[PDB]
């Protein structure tokens, strides 16, 4: 089985405070529930700048 | 002539020895039952 999501829904930023980059360890700490897998993560450069 | 039939002693042991499993089949299966739920949830959990 395998699990794709994109880095951009995840670079929401407001007041200096960025949202997502909580969201995307609650989505990984879910794939840590779902063994064996794989997790697909495209355009890090969107959050690795 | 010489009237026969089919049940010689042989087969007869082999239907006793059948009807013996069928005694022990149930308490096997429970006592395997029980190790395996014990096995699959702390001798062998999953990984995370």
């Amino acid at each position: 089985k395998i699990i794709t999501d994109n880095a951009q829904r995840y670079a929401l930023v407001n007041r200096g405070f960025a949202i997502g980059i909580k969201l995307l360890r609650e989505v990984f700490d879910a794939i840590a529930l779902n063994t064996p897998c794989i997790f697909l993560l495209e355009d890090i450069h969107a959050i690795g700048e | 002539v010489v009237v026969d039939t089919g049940v010689t002693e042989d087969d007869r042991l082999r239907a006793s020895l059948l009807v013996q499993m069928l005694r022990y089949t149930v308490p096997f299966m429970v006592i395997s039952g029980l190790f395996w739920m014990i096995h699959t949830w702390i001798l062998d959990p999953l990984p995370n």
